């Protein structure tokens, strides 16, 4: 589901972009928490997870 | 969650100098990313929003 | 949050209904396996994992 | 996954017969029962629908 590629893309990339300190990383810190935070990742096992039962039923 | 991702777009979207603004952007901005953060507010809403 | 006792209260309540054999079991069945199936399982260790991380963050 | 459930509440609802089904009704019409079953819709159908 590319969540995995897509959001630890997600993160880096605005931690690459929160250290240039070109814009508002305040928005940025904010997705920083919204993705790794272990809510999400629960959420993101369930998207993994679901593909798998998939395969499994 | 998505609204916060989609704030950050428009925020790193009017910036065509960093080039990982551009590929955050179309990170964030796929549907995919976009359903996983919908289970975000789904059970945050139905947690404790009102 | 009470979806364990409302998801297996439901499944003991699906398959009750089940042993009296007096309404379309046919749906009923259904929801059975909606709600025993594996992928609602992962679904609802997110709901409890989730109140957890609110406990958490 | 909830119109299903929905469905039975109906079939159920007609029964005021089987105890099961009384208590299967309000479990089932339970909004938290229900948003679980909207996590199994939004998934369910991302993956299993276009």
């Amino acid at each position: 589901l590319g969540l995995e590629r897509d959001v630890s893309r997600a993160v880096e990339l605005l931690e690459r972009l929160q250290r240039s300190g070109e814009l508002p990383p305040q928005k940025l810190q904010a997705l920083q928490r919204v993705l790794q935070s272990r809510f999400c990742s629960a959420i993101r096992e369930v998207y993994e997870q679901l593909y798998d039962t998939l395969d499994i039923t | 969650a998505v609204q916060r991702a989609k704030e950050v777009l428009e925020e790193i979207s009017c910036y065509p100098e960093n080039n990982d603004a551009k590929e955050l952007k179309r990170i964030l901005t796929q549907p995919h990313f976009m359903a996983l953060l919908q289970t975000h507010d789904v059970v945050a809403h139905e947690v404790y929003s009102d």
